[PDB]
């Protein structure tokens, strides 16, 4: 968990073709937009 | 040097190729199975499918698969969305062949063994837990199940109650119906098309019509609210966007950007973002907000996303609405649309400035359209949007069935009747 | 022999007493604190309070309190609803004094020690867990949270995310603000009123106005849907009933019974139950369904409950509705209202044919009105309902904002727009 | 868990004064309507 206290917040989702694209890879792993 | 090269076969699977200059080649078979293809009885199956990529298959044992790609330093990514499922495959120029034969087993020869599938199961929880760490994912998910009823309302992560219940005939069935020829599109970033085709022809010829899962779209306004203990609250307000690759859509996108607040500057605040300005003025010191814009084949979702603190939730939430109402009242000057546009255009180009980006863009297009639209053309379309057009679209959010999702302490989060 | 004896003090607390013949006396202090008295920041503190009744207090250590009541074979029940919280205390005629001094400590001298309250915490989960085993509880709960927005939509059971976070100051503050003189009603079933009063006067004089929790009512149509893997599906459909102890209300009650299907016969089917008949005819073999009817101070909920299978969910659900539509179309013959009535009357009487029943009924009334209405009078009121009145009330469900909650495989569960 | 396969189902909630009344007692424990 990372503290979200300041002005820094800049997370909201909206890309061109991909939207909420979840990766699962044999090595790495993640969640994007 | 050589530009891409699409080719629809008798099966209906697309395939492209670009012999690039640089050392790294990347194939990626995009099958048309998204989350939207499961039913009440089949939910959570793509998820597991996504996580089960390294299991034994007909020609290669889980051990060889993994150790094999490692051998050569390759990566195998299995990415999905509500609509599609890209199966990426990176490696060195020389090793495509060893790698390709891997991608083909994984995708056309999966062997879900009771014992293997079973040990995976628990992975689903671990994966769900790590992606549910970003409020964005649970809200954004909550949004889709509120706003839809049936198909796209299905989430990407397996429902808690289903986890261990994902059975091997389920996986086998899902592959069989959805991982088929008509729904597939090969894409190479450093391979020969001539040799690509041959392979495609030899290994990708399987039959399976669409919607054995239950395809169809539908939008339904609804609200999903998740109470927490966290200071911060996130909520999404969204109305039926325009559909994928259509004019209306495109318009939305441009509008999106006139309000759209994805910082282009580190530690920098937007001067351009209307939403941010308007919100900001009526809002407290710490807060953040941005225009949300989703587009799928048979429906879309446009609106915004907010991150406010307990007491400020409404103030921000309405503020943002009011401002988007302004554009719907007609109030929008030419100077801002052109900026927007250029913002968009610049973004789409940077989106495709990378191998990974390009490869996605291309496959993506192959499942929608059936061919590759070049950038330029793309660029033209976005420009055609009228300054009015944008307003008009906007008019549609304010006058389109609402659908919201929030998380955190909801004392101060407007309901549907609140706004 | 002697009938009850109410007495409102200067504080405003009510007290009653009935020297009965038989060997068993039972006190019960009903404090007005329901689950509706908590906010977003206070949710789940009544729940914990309910479960902390054996903890150390000012005059009696947790050990003494429990071993004490054991000594004597007593029981100490701490019951609560969304509006009230009855603290029951049973024991042998000769031991009421030992026992009463326990009830008093438990309620006016609670000492929530960091260490003691901390051990409990985990009990909440265990308690929640066992109560959520009956679909009724989670659906019923979900119902309240969808139909209300603020106060009565707070559930009885601590929210998962709050469990360990219910602090000592929280308990101490809830007691302080809600466990006060104006909201309390003593009630004895085998005690001397003269000696009751004395004690009430000596120990129950504490100040605290209403609504330091945030009292107020409000109804809001909404739908909470819980997908499962279970064959069966439960769903509630409910619109604002009439309020507590009002004519409209009463009406509803009588209408409720015309459709109301709580079997009066083991292994027996209702011939009386319209809902059941109607549902039955259009429905499959296995199913069950019942009229739901809730009434609280500042609003009500009336409507029905269903338990179908996966593909019957709708059929049942609609079928039920349609039938209740019939009565609201005016179609209802005199014969059936009188049966209903007599059904209800019978019911109420049996409800009060027990000590525990009586003692609840009495306290209950204390908190609402401020006195004890005798049965007879009660009986008259129900009879006054007009055969039309019933229809009229029924008209209101059909023409009243809908609010539904379902569980199970929801492929075939109508949404708001579906019915 | 108790199987709920037959006609027997007869659970649905609605009482006079009490509605969804949850008890926690020092000895016993339950959930009624």
């Amino acid at each position: 968990k990372r503290s979200v206290l300041c002005r820094e917040s800049l997370r909201g989702q909206a890309a061109g073709r991909p939207l909420v694209a979840s990766v699962s890879l044999n090595v790495p792993a993640s969640v994007r937009y | 040097p050589q530009d891409l090269e699409f080719t629809r076969l008798p099966n209906g699977l697309v395939i492209a190729s670009l012999e690039n200059y640089a050392p790294a080649s990347r194939i990626g078979l995009f099958i048309k199975a998204g989350s939207r293809y499961e039913n009440s009885n089949n939910l959570g199956t793509s998820h597991l499918l996504r996580l089960a990529s390294s299991l034994t298959t007909k020609g290669a044992s889980s051990f060889k698969i993994t150790r094999g790609i490692e051998a050569v330093g390759g990566k195998l990514s299995v990415t999905s969305t509500r609509e599609n499922m890209a199966y990426t495959v990176e490696c060195l120029r020389d090793d495509v062949d060893i790698l390709m034969e891997f991608l083909l087993n994984v995708t056309t020869a999966p062997e879900f063994r009771r014992w293997e599938v079973a040990a995976l199961q628990p992975q689903l929880r671990i994966d769900k837990a790590v992606a549910l760490q970003n409020p964005q994912a649970h809200v954004i998910e909550n949004l889709h199940a509120a706003a839809y009823r049936n198909a796209l309302a299905n989430s990407l992560y397996c429902p808690d109650y289903r986890i261990g219940k994902v059975t091997p005939v389920e996986l086998h069935d899902y592959v069989q119906n959805h991982f088929t020829s008509a729904r597939m599109a090969l894409i190479g970033l450093g391979v020969s098309h001539p040799v690509l085709k041959q392979v495609a022809e030899q290994f990708l010829n399987i039959r399976g019509g669409l919607g054995l899962s239950g395809a169809k779209a539908k939008y339904h306004g609804g609200e999903i609210r998740e109470q927490n203990g966290d200071s911060l609250v996130h909520a999404a307000l969204v109305a039926e966007s325009a559909a994928i690759g259509s004019a209306e859509a495109n318009a939305f996108s441009v509008l999106q950007h006139v309000l759209g607040a994805g910082p282009h500057v580190k530690r920098g605040s937007n001067a351009t973002s209307s939403l941010y300005q308007a919100v900001a003025k009526g809002v407290h010191q710490p807060f953040d907000v941005s225009a949300f814009n989703a587009s799928y084949s048979d429906s879309g979702l446009f609106g915004f996303y907010t991150i406010s603190q307990a007491a400020s939730a409404g103030d921000v939430i309405k503020a943002a609405y009011n401002q988007v109402k302004t554009i719907a009242q007609g109030n929008l000057s030419n100077p801002d649309v052109q900026a927007a546009k250029n913002k968009l255009k610049a973004g789409y180009l940077m989106s495709v400035e990378s191998s990974e980006g390009f490869l996605d863009e291309v496959g993506s297009q192959a499942l929608a359209a059936g061919s590759y639209t070049p950038p330029s053309t793309v660029l033209q379309q976005i420009d055609a949007v009228a300054d009015a057009d944008v307003i008009n679209a906007a008019k549609k959010f304010v006058s389109g069935r609402k659908s919201m999702a929030a998380s955190g302490n909801l004392g101060h989060t407007p309901f549907i009747d609140e706004l």
